[PDB]
C-alpha cells in the first residue's frame, strides 16, 4: 500500500518545506557568494520531483479529475519540472542567471500549503464554514468600495486644491540644460511663483520648475497631485501614516496655508483613523459570528518541608533578581575588555552553579518523571541547559545570550495576580499559536515570490538574496518606510513595468496592514471575554453661612426649548463663570511667548489677575457653604477637589511673584510649567468629561498590569543589548576609514540635499560639502552603552518610529547575525504587545456599558432592537390615476434600470476633475462644457419626479431635498458661469460636482449603512476628541515655556518648533500621528558644547532640557497613542454592529424590513402612521415570502397576531411601531435572544394569549418562512 | 604690530604677498596673506617639511616661504567650499537665538587655519588653546545634516570633534589667540 501508509504522508508534507528552501537559494547573487548551492540546489530539487511524480501517476494510474487537490498536485510537479529543465539549461552555457527565465519559477513556493494539509473537519461541517466565510467576505467587500469611494473622493479633491511640487528654490547660475545638485539649497525647499501665495526664496536664489529643466518623472518622484491616476496614489500613501507630513510641508511652501492645514487634518482624521478602525470592527464581528456558530452546533524526607518552603521560594527569587541586575550591570566603561577568565563571569558561572545546585535538589526531592510533567520544569530545565552552555568561555556574550536573560521570567510568581492575567489574557495557545505560525508562513511565501519575481533586475537591490528579501517585505508590514521600498523598485524596474509592481505592492500593503493587524486585535478580544457558556450559567446563578450656600447652589433657567434649558441647567450659575474665566485665561495664556511674557506685558496679564480674583471666591463661597472634607458634600471629595486647589495655589503663588528673570533649569521655570494646568479644570467643570475620565481609569489595574509586561520584554532585550553592542555600534564618519588609529585629521564630508529628487551626476562633479574633522562616534539618537540608553533606544523602536536605522546600524557595525535581536523585539513587542492595550481599553469599554456580560445572541437583539426603534414607514406616496400622464412618470421614474443610469451619471460627472480646472488651460473648457449638459441631465431628472408625485410628498424624502438643492445650485453655477467666465465660476463648477459625487451614499444600500456608521460615531466621540483637545493645550503651553528658544537640529527647524503656542499645537498633532517624535526629542535635549548657555534668562539661551524632554515627550506619546486613540476604535466597534446590517435567518433583516414597509405603505393610504386594529387582520395576509403567515395550517398564529394587537390597545389603533416589535419578538429564539429580566414578561404575555384565544375558540363553539418556523418551535416546547 | 586689522602697513607691519623681496633684513613679524594671525616668526619657529629655523636668515633655505604661501592658498580653498554651503543653507538668519552666520564663518576660518598651522601664538594679549575652535563651531554653526549613502548617521551633525569619553582640552594647550568678535 506504497501510498496508503501514514509512515509516508508525514514525510510528503515535511518535505514540501524543503522545496520552499530549495527555491529560496535559486538567485545568481547567492550563487556567486556561494558556488556549491548552484549544484545542490539541483540534485536535492531533482530526488524531491521523483517523489511527487511518484505519488501523482502512482494515485491516477492504479488507485484512479474533480478532486481540487489533484489538479493542485499536478499543476504543482509540472512546476518542478520546468524548474528543473531551466536550471540544467542556467548551470550550462545555454542562458545565465541574470536572465529574466527565472520568473517561472514564482508559482512554486505555493507548495508550503501541501506541507499543512489541516483543512478537513476542524470542530465544524463544510456548510457552517463557508457561511462563516461567504458572510465576512460580503462585509469585506462593503468596505472596501468604502474605502475606495473615499481614496476617489480626497483624489479629485487634491487634484483641484494643490497640483506639481516642482517649483524649488534655484541659485540663478543655473542655465535651463543644466540642472544638478549643486543648483539647489542645501536644505531643500518648495517656493510658490506668485508672490504671498507661500514661500518665496531670499535674494541670490529665485524659483522655477524642474520639470521644465530638463529632468523626468523619475527625477522629480512618483508623489503629486497632477492627474487623479498620481492623486489616489498620494492619497493611499499619506492615509497609511508613512510621510503624510513631508507633503503637508511641501503644499504649505507651493500653496496657500489654510487649504493644506484643513486638507491633510482631515485626511488623517477620516482616511487613517475612522476608516482603518471598520476593518478592525469587520474582524471582530466574524470572531462574533465564529462563536454564534460555535454555539449553534451542539535524608530524603525533607522533600516535604525544603520544596514547600517561603524561604526556599523566596530565596531563589531574590538570588535570580540579584543575578539579573548583576549581569545587566555590566555598562562600557572604557576600552579595555579581557573575556577569557574576568568578572561578571565569575557572577555568571557562580549563579549557574547555584540555579543547577537547585534543580538537581528538585529532581532528588521530586523524582525526576514527576519534575519533568510540570511545564515550568521543562521551561527551567531549557534555561539550566542553555545557561551552562552559555557561561563556557567560547560561548560567553554569544547568541546564547538568551538563556541567561530569559531567567527574569521565573519572577512572574511574585504574585498570583499576574499569572491570572497573563493565563486570561493570552489564553487557549490554539488560537494565538496559529496566527502567528499562520503570520510566518505568509511572510515566508511572499518574500520568496518576490524574490523570484525581482532577483535579477541588477539595478535593485533589497530583493537579491532571500534575507533582503525577507527584510523588505518585513518592511512593509510593520508600516516604516514602505513607499521607500516601492519606490526603489518602481525606479529600477522600468516605466513599462512601474504600474505592474506598484498594484502587486499595493495589494500586498492592504492585506498585510487591514487583515494581518485586525486579526491580532481580535484575538486578544475574543481571548479577554467569557465563554458564552460561563456567562450564560453567570446570568442564571445571578438571578449668615447658610446665604452662602444658596448663593453656590443657584436654580437653572416644546423639544427644541426643552434641550437649550436642559443646556443651560447642566451645572450651577457658578460653574458657568469659572467655565468662562477658565476659557478666557486659556485664550490668554495661547498669546505667551518666550520673547511676549505676561510678566513683562499687563495686556496678557489681566486674564491671570480675573483668574485669581474670581477663583478665590469661588473656593471661599464653596468652602463656607459646605465645607473643606468634613461631610460627603465638601470640597475636597477626591483627586479633582486637590486638583483645583492646587492649580489655584500655583497661579495665586506666581501672580504675587511675577520674578522679572527665569533660568532655563530652576524652580521659577517649573513654577511657570505647573501654571500650563489650567485647561485642567474643564474636565471636572464639564459632567460628560468627568464622566469620560472616570470610564477611562475604571481600567487602571489591566493597563498597569500590561505596562509590567512590556517594561519586562524591554528589560531583557536591554540587558541582551548591553552584554552583547556596548562599545561596538561605533564608527569614523570618514566612510573610508576602517580602524581608529585613522581617525585623525579632516576630511570632505557630503551634506545632505534630499533624499527625495533623484538625480545623477554629471561625470566629474562633486557633491556639495566642506571640510570637517573625522573622529570615531556613536549615532546621536541610540548608542546602546548602558541599560538606560538600551531601555530609551528600545522604548523608540517599540513605537515603529527610526526602528530601520536601528535595524541597518546594528546590521552594518555589529554583523548580519544582530538582525534577529531586531526583528524579533518588533514582532514581541509591536505586533503582539502593543496589540494588548489595543485589547485592554476596548474591554474595558465594553465592560463600563454593561455588554460584556451578554450573549453574542443577546447582543445582536439589542442592536436589533434600536435598529427597529429608528426605523420609520416610507416617505414615497401612492401612485395616482386621475390622469395617464403622473401615472405614467410614476412607472418611468421608478424603473429598476433608471435608479443605476443616474447613479452611474453621478459618476461620469464627477471624473470631469480628472485634472485642475485652471482659467489658462483650453482643456478646461470642454470640461466646464460638459458639467452644463449633466446639468441639464439631472434638471430633467427632478422634473420627472415632480410630475410623478406632489411637490408636497416629494420634499418629505431628504435625498430629494439634498439632490434638488445641488441641482438649483448647479443652474445657478450655469449661468454664472456664461455670464462671468472667471477662475471663481470654475471653482464653484468643481464645487457643485463634489456636492452630487455625495449622493451615491444614499443610493447604494449597503454605502449608506457605513457613512452612517462614521457619522454617528464623530458624534459619538466629541467629548474624548475634547479631552484629547484640552491635553494637547496643557503640552502645548509647557512646550512653549520649557523648549521655545531651542536652536535647529534634526527636525526642529522653521515647519517644526515650540516658538508659539500654534506652533505648538501642530507639531504635537505630528507626534500624535508618530512622524518621527524621537528625532525631535533628541533636538530638544541639546546641551553644550552643541548650544550657547546663558547665567539666569532662559529666553537668552538656546539649550533645551534633558529630563524635560524625556518627561514632555514620552509621557505624551504613551498617553494619547497607546491610551487614548483606542476608545476611537471601541466607539467605531459599538456603532458597527448597530447601523450595519445583513441577510442572516435568525433575525428580523433589512430585507424583512423593506418588505414589511412597502405591505404596510398600502395599508396606511393616507400616511398617518396609525392604523385601527379592523385593518390587522388584512396586513397579516399581504406578508408573502419570510415573513408568511399562512392563512392555513398556521391559523393558531394567525389569531395569536390579531388577538394580540386588539389587546395592546384594548381595540381602537395600533402604531407602525407595535405591529413591527410583534414581528420581532414572533420571529426570534426568545429562548436564547432575550435577557431572563424580559423573557419572563414576554412568556406571561403570550401564556395569556394562548388562555384568551383557548377560551374565545371555546365560547364559539359552545354557543352552537421564519414566523410560522419559530410558532412551530414554540407550538412543540409549549 | 597691531592685529592684521585693515591696512597693508598702518600696522606697522606688512604680509609676505610676494617670495622674493625677503632674501635678508633682521625683524620677523610678516603676516599671511589668508591666514592673517600667523606671522613669518612662529611660522619658521614650527615646523616647515623642506627646511626648518636659522638656514631662512642665514637665502639658503628660504623655499619655506612658498611652502607656507602654498598651505595659506589650501586653506582658501577649503574655505570657500565652505562658505558656500553656508550662502546656500536658507536658514542662516533664525536657526539660533545667539549665534549669527558671520560668527560661524569667523570661528571656522580660524579652526581652518590652526588645522594647517598647529603652531603656538603669543604677544597679542589675548591667548586661548587651540582645540577651543572645535567648541566654538559647535556651538555658533547651524545643524548641517551629513548625506547618508553608505554610512548611516543615526542624528549627529557634519562637524563634530569629540566621541566614546576622549580627553579633549588635555592641557596640551596649543596657545592661539583669540581672533573673534565676541
Ligand atoms: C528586577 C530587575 C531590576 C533591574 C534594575 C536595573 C538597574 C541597573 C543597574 C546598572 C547600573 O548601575 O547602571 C550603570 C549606569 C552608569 O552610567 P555610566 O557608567 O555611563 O555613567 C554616565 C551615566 N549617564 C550618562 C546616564 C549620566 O547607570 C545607568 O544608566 C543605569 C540606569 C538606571 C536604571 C534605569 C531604569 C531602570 C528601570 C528598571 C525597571 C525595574
Ligand atoms: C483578503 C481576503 C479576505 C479574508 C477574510 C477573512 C478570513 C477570516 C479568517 C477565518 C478564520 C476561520 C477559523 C475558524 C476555526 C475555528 O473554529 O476556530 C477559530 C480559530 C481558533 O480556534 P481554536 O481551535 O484555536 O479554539 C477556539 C475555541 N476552542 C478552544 C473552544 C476550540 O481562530 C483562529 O484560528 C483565528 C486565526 C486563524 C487564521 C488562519 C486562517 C486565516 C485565513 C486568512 C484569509
Ligand atoms: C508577472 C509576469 C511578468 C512578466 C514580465 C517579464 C518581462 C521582462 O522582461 O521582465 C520585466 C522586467 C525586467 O526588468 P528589466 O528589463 O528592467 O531588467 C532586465 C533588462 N532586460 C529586459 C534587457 C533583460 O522585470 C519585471 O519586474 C517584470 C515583472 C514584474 C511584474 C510582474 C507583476 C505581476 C504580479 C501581479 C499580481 C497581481
Ligand atoms: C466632531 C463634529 C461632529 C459634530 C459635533 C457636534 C456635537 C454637538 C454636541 C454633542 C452633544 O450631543 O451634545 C449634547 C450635550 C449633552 O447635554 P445633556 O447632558 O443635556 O445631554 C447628554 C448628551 N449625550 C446623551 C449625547 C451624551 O450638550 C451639552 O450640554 C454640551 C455642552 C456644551 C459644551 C460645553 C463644554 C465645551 C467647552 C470646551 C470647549 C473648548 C475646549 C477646547
Ligand atoms: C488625565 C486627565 C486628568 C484630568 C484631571 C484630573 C481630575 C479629573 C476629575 O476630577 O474628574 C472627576 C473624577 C470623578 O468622576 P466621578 O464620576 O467619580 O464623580 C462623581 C463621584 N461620586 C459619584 C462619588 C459623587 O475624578 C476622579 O477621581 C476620577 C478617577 C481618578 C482620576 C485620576 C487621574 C490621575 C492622573
Ligand atoms: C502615563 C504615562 C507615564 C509614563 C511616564 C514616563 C516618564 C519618564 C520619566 C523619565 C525620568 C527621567 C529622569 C532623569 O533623567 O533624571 C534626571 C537625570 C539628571 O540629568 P542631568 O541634567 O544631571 O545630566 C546632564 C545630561 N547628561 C548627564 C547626559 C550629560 O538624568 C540623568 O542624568 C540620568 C541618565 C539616564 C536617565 C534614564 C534614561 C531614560 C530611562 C527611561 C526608561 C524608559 C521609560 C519607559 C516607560 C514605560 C511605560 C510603558
Ligand atoms: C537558522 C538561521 C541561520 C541562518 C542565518 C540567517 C542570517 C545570516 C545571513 C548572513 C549573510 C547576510 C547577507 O549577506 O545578507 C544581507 C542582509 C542585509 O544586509 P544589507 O544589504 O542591509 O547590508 O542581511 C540580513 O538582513 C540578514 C539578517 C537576517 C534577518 C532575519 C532573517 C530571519 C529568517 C527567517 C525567520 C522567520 C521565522
Ligand atoms: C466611472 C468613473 C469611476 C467609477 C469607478 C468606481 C470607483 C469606486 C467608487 C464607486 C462608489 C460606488 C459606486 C457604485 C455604483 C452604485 C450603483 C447604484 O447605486 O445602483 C443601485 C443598486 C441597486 O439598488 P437600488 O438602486 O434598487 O436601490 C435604491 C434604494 N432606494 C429604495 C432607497 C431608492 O444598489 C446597489
Ligand atoms: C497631566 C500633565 C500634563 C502637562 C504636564 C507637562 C509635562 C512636562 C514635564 C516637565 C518636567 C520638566 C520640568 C522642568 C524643570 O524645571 O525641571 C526641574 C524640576 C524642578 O526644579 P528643581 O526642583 O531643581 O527646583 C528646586 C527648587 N525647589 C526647592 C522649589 C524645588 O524637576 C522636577 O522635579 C520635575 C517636576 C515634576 C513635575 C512635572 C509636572 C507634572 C505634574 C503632574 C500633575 C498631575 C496632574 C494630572
Ligand atoms: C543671482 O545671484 C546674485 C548673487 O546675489 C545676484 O546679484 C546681486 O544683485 C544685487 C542687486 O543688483 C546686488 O546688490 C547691489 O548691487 C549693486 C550693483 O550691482 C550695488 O550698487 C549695491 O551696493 C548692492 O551690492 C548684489 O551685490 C548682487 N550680488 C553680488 C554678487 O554682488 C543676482 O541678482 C541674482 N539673481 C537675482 C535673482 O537677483
Ligand atoms: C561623497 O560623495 C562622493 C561623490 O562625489 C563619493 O565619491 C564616490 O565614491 C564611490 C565609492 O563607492 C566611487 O565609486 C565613486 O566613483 C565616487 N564618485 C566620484 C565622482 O568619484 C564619496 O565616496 C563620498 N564621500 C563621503 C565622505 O561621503
Ligand atoms: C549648459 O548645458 C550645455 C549642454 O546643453 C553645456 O554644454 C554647457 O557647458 C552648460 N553650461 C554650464 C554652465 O553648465
Ligand atoms: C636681529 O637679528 C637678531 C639675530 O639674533 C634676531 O634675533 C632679531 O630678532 C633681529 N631683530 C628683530 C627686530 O627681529
Amino acid at each position: 500500500l506504497w501510498i496508503n501508509k501514514p509512515w509516508v504522508h508525514s514525510l510528503l508534507r515535511i518535505c514540501a518545506i524543503i522545496s520552499v528552501i530549495s527555491v529560496c537559494m535559486n538567485t545568481p547573487m547567492t550563487f556567486e557568494h556561494y558556488p556549491p548551492l548552484q549544484y545542490v540546489t539541483f540534485t536535492l530539487d531533482t530526488l524531491l520531483m521523483f517523489l511527487y511524480t511518484a505519488e501523482m501517476i502512482a494515485k491516477m494510474h492504479i488507485r484512479g479529475v474533480k478532486d481540487r487537490w489533484c489538479v493542485f498536485d499536478g499543476f504543482m510537479v509540472f512546476c518542478l519540472w520546468v524548474s528543473l529543465v531551466l536550471q540544467v539549461f542556467e548551470i550550462a552555457d545555454i542562458v545565465d542567471q541574470m536572465s529574466p527565465w527565472g520568473m517561472l519559477r514564482i508559482p512554486r513556493p505555493l507548495i508550503m500549503i501541501r506541507a499543512f494539509r489541516i483543512y478537513f473537519r476542524f470542530e465544524l461541517p463544510r456548510t457552517r464554514i463557508t457561511n462563516i466565510l461567504k458572510r465576512s467576505g460580503e462585509q469585506i467587500w462593503s468596505v472596501s468600495i468604502f474605502l475606495l469611494f473615499f481614496l476617489l473622493l480626497y483624489g479629485i479633491l487634491g487634484v483641484q486644491m494643490f497640483g506639481t511640487f516642482t517649483y524649488h528654490c534655484v541659485v540663478n547660475d543655473t542655465k535651463p540644460g543644466n540642472v544638478t545638485w549643486n543648483s539647489l539649497a542645501i536644505p531643500d525647499t518648495h517656493c510658490s511663483p506668485e508672490l504671498e501665495e507661500g514661500y518665496q526664496c531670499p535674494p541670490g536664489f529665485k524659483c522655477m520648475d524642474l520639470e521644465d529643466l530638463g529632468l523626468s518623472r523619475q527625477e522629480l518622484g512618483y508623489s503629486g497631485f497632477n492627474e487623479i491616476g498620481t492623486s489616489i496614489f498620494t492619497v493611499y500613501e499619506a492615509a497609511s501614516q508613512e510621510g503624510w507630513v513631508f507633503l503637508m510641508y511641501r503644499a504649505i511652501d507651493s500653496f496657500p496655508r489654510w487649504r493644506s492645514y484643513f486638507y491633510f487634518i482631515t485626511l488623517i482624521f477620516f482616511l487613517a483613523w475612522l476608516v482603518k478602525n471598520v476593518f478592525i470592527a469587520v474582524i471582530i464581528e466574524t470572531f462574533a459570528e465564529i462563536r454564534v456558530q460555535f454555539q449553534q452546533m451542539w535524608a530524603p524526607a525533607c522533600l516535604q518541608k525544603m520544596m514547600r518552603s517561603s524561604v526556599f521560594h523566596m530565596f531563589i527569587l531574590s538570588m535570580v533578581t540579584v543575578d539579573v541586575i548583576v549581569a545587566a550591570s555590566n555598562y562600557y566603561k572604557g576600552e579595555n575588555f579581557r573575556r577569557q577568565y574576568d568578572e561578571f563571569y565569575l557572577a555568571e558561572v557562580a549563579f549557574t552553579v547555584l540555579f543547577d545546585l537547585e534543580a538537581l535538589l528538585k529532581i532528588w526531592c521530586l523524582g525526576f518523571t514527576g519534575y519533568i510533567s510540570s511545564s515550568l520544569h521543562k521551561f527551567e530545565l531549557l534555561l539550566v541547559i542553555g545557561t551552562t552552555l552559555h557561561v563556557y568561555p567560547d560561548l560567553y556574550h554569544s547568541q546564547f545570550t538568551y538563556f541567561q536573560v530569559l531567567r527574569v521570567v521565573r519572577l512572574i510568581k511574585i504574585s498570583p495576580a499576574l499569572e491570572d492575567f497573563v493565563y486570561k489574557i493570552f489564553g487557549p495557545g490554539k488560537k494565538l499559536g496559529s496566527l502567528v505560525v499562520f503570520t510566518a508562513s505568509l511572510l515566508i511565501v511572499m518574500s520568496a515570490i518576490s524574490l523570484q519575481m525581482f532577483c535579477f533586475v541588477e539595478e535593485l537591490d533589497r530583493f537579491t538574496t532571500f534575507p533582503r528579501a525577507f527584510m523588505s517585505m518585513f518592511q512593509i508590514l510593520t508600516q516604516e518606510g514602505w513607499v521607500d521600498v516601492m519606490d526603489q523598485t518602481l525606479n529600477a524596474v522600468g516605466h513599462m513595468w512601474a504600474p505592474v509592481v506598484a498594484i502587486y505592492f499595493i495589494l500586498y500593503h492592504l492585506f498585510a496592514t487591514l487583515i494581518l493587524l485586525s486579526l491580532f486585535v481580535a484575538v486578544i478580544l475574543d481571548n479577554l471575554e467569557l465563554d458564552e457558556d460561563l456567562k450564560k450559567l453567570k446570568q442564571l446563578k445571578q438571578s449668615f453661612r447658610n446665604f452662602c450656600r444658596v448663593v453656590v447652589r443657584a436654580r437653572f433657567n416644546n423639544t427644541k426649548y426643552h434641550q437649550l434649558y436642559d443646556l443651560l441647567g447642566l451645572v450651577t450659575y457658578l460653574d458657568w463663570v469659572m467655565i468662562i474665566v477658565t476659557i478666557c485665561s486659556c485664550i490668554s495664556m495661547m498669546f505667551e511667548s518666550p520673547f511676549r511674557r505676561v510678566m513683562h506685558a499687563p495686556t496678557l496679564q489681566i486674564a491671570e489677575y480675573v483668574f485669581v480674583i474670581f477663583m478665590s471666591i469661588e473656593l471661599n463661597l464653596k468652602i463656607m457653604a459646605d465645607g473643606l472634607f468634613f461631610t460627603p458634600t465638601a470640597v475636597i471629595r477626591d483627586f479633582g477637589g486637590v486638583m483645583d486647589i492646587f492649580i489655584y495655589l500655583v497661579s495665586l503663588i506666581f501672580l504675587c511673584w511675577m520674578p522679572q528673570n527665569v533660568p532655563a533649569e530652576s524652580g521659577a521655570q517649573l513654577l511657570m510649567v505647573l501654571r500650563c494646568l489650567r485647561p485642567l479644570r474643564i474636565f471636572k467643570l464639564v459632567p460628560q468629561m468627568r464622566k469620560v475620565v472616570r470610564e477611562l481609569f475604571s481600567g487602571f489595574k489591566e493597563i498597569f498590569l500590561v505596562s509590567i509586561l512590556l517594561l519586562t520584554l524591554m528589560l531583557v532585550f536591554a540587558s541582551f543589548g548591553v552584554q552583547l553592542f556596548a562599545g561596538k555600534l561605533a564608527k569614523c564618519n570618514d566612510p573610508n576609514i576602517i580602524r581608529r588609529e585613522d581617525c585623525n585629521g579632516i576630511f570632505r564630508i557630503n551634506v545632505s540635499v534630499s533624499k527625495n529628487l533623484n538625480l545623477k551626476l554629471r561625470p566629474g562633479e562633486k557633491k556639495p560639502g566642506f571640510w570637517v574633522p573625522r573622529v570615531w562616534a556613536n549615532p546621536r539618537n541610540f548608542n546602546f552603552d548602558n541599560v538606560g540608553n538600551a531601555m530609551l533606544a528600545l522604548f523608540e523602536v517599540l513605537s515603529l518610529k527610526g526602528w530601520v536605522e536601528v535595524r541597518d546600524v546594528i546590521i552594518h557595525r555589529v554583523g548580519p547575525i544582530h538582525g534577529i535581536y531586531i526583528h524579533v523585539f518588533v514582532f514581541l513587542g509591536c505586533m503582539i504587545g502593543l496589540t494588548l492595550f489595543v485589547g485592554v481599553v476596548i474591554a474595558n469599554f465594553n465592560e463600563n456599558k454593561g455588554t460584556a456580560l451578554l450573549t453574542v445572541d443577546q447582543r445582536r437583539w439589542e442592536d436589533l432592537k434600536s435598529r427597529l426603534k429608528i426605523a420609520q414607514p416610507l416617505h414615497l406616496p401612492p401612485r395616482p390615476d386621475n390622469d395617464g400622464f403622473r401615472a405614467k412618470m410614476y412607472d418611468i421614474t421608478q424603473h429598476p434600470f433608471f435608479k443605476r443610469t443616474i447613479a452611474l451619471l453621478v459618476l461620469a460627472q464627477s471624473v470631469l476633475l480628472s485634472v485642475k480646472w485652471d482659467v489658462e488651460d483650453p482643456v478646461t473648457v470642454p470640461l466646464a462644457t460638459m458639467s452644463v449638459v449633466f446639468t441639464f441631465i439631472f434638471v430633467l431628472e427632478v422634473t420627472m419626479k415632480i410630475i410623478a408625485m406632489s411637490p408636497a410628498g416629494f420634499w418629505q424624502s431628504r435625498r430629494n431635498r439634498y439632490d434638488l438643492l445641488v441641482t438649483s445650485l448647479g443652474v445657478v453655477w450655469v449661468v454664472l458661469h456664461f455670464a462671468l467666465l472667471n477662475a471663481y465660476t470654475y471653482m464653484m463648477g468643481a464645487c457643485v460636482i463634489v456636492f452630487r459625487f455625495f449622493s451615491i451614499c444614499g443610493k447604494h444600500v449597503t454605502l449608506k449603512m457605513l457613512l452612517l456608521t462614521v457619522v454617528v460615531s464623530m458624534y459619538k466621540s466629541f467629548f474624548i476628541i475634547v479631552g484629547m483637545f484640552l491635553l494637547l493645550l496643557c503640552y502645548a503651553f509647557a512646550g512653549v515655556v520649557l523648549f521655545g528658544t531651542v536652536k535647529y537640529g534634526e527636525n526642529i527647524n522653521r515647519h517644526a518648533n515650540f516658538s508659539s503656542a500654534g506652533k505648538a499645537i501642530t507639531v504635537l498633532f505630528r507626534i500624535v500621528t508618530g512622524e518621527d517624535w524621537n528625532k525631535i526629542m533628541h533636538d530638544c535635549m541639546v546641551q553644550p558644547p552643541f548650544c550657547t548657555p546663558d547665567e539666569f534668562t532662559y529666553w537668552a539661551t538656546d539649550c533645551g532640557n534633558y529630563a524635560g524632554a524625556l518627561m514632555y515627550f514620552c509621557s505624551f506619546y504613551v498617553i494619547i497613542a497607546y491610551i487614548m486613540l483606542n476608545l476611537l476604535v471601541a466607539i467605531i466597534v459599538e456603532n458597527f454592529s448597530l447601523f450595519y446590517s445583513t441577510e442572516e435567518d435568525q433575525l428580523l433583516s433589512y430585507n424583512d424590513l423593506r418588505h414589511f414597509q412597502i405591505i404596510w405603505n398600502m395599508v396606511d393610504d393616507k400616511r398617518e402612521g396609525v392604523i385601527p386594529t379592523f385593518r390587522v387582520k388584512f396586513l397579516l395576509r399581504l406578508l408573502r415570502g419570510r415573513l408568511e403567515v399562512d392563512l392555513d395550517k398556521d391559523k393558531l398564529l394567525f389569531k395569536h397576531m390579531c388577538y394580540e394587537m386588539e389587546r395592546l390597545h384594548n381595540g381602537g389603533d395600533v402604531t407602525f411601531h407595535d405591529v413591527l416589535s410583534m414581528l420581532s419578538y414572533r420571529s426570534v429564539d426568545i429562548r436564547k435572544s432575550l435577557q431572563l429580566e424580559e423573557l419572563l414578561a414576554r412568556e406571561q404575555l403570550e401564556y395569556t394569549i394562548e388562555e384568551e384565544v383557548a377560551k374565545q375558540t371555546i365560547r364559539m363553539w359552545l354557543k352552537k418562512q421564519s414566523c410560522s418556523i419559530i410558532h412551530s418551535l414554540r407550538e412543540s416546547q409549549q | 604690530a597691531r592685529n592684521w586689522s585693515r591696512g597693508a602697513a598702518g600696522g606697522d607691519g606688512q604680509e609676505v604677498r610676494s617670495k622674493h623681496p625677503t632674501p635678508l633684513w633682521n625683524l620677523s613679524d610678516f603676516y599671511l596673506s589668508f591666514c592673517n594671525s600667523y606671522t613669518l616668526w612662529e611660522l619658521f619657529s614650527g615646523l616647515s617639511s623642506p627646511n626648518t629655523l636659522n638656514c631662512s636668515l642665514d637665502t639658503t633655505c628660504r623655499q619655506c616661504v612658498e611652502a607656507y604661501q602654498d598651505y595659506d592658498h589650501h586653506a582658501q580653498e577649503k574655505y570657500e567650499e565652505f562658505e558656500s554651503v553656508l550662502h546656500k543653507y536658507l536658514q542662516s538668519e533664525e536657526y539660533s537665538v545667539k549665534s549669527c552666520p558671520e560668527d560661524c564663518k569667523i570661528v571656522y576660518k580660524a579652526w581652518l587655519c590652526s588645522q594647517y598651522f598647529e603652531v603656538t601664538q603669543f604677544n597679542c594679549r589675548k591667548t586661548i588653546p587651540c582645540k577651543q575652535y572645535c567648541l566654538e563651531v559647535q556651538t555658533r554653526c547651524p545643524f548641517i545634516l551629513p548625506d547618508n549613502d553608505e554610512v548611516i548617521y543615526g542624528g549627529l551633525s557634519s562637524f563634530i570633534c569629540t566621541g566614546l569619553y576622549e580627553t579633549f582640552l588635555t592641557n596640551d594647550e596649543p596657545e592661539c589667540c583669540d581672533v573673534r568678535r565676541e
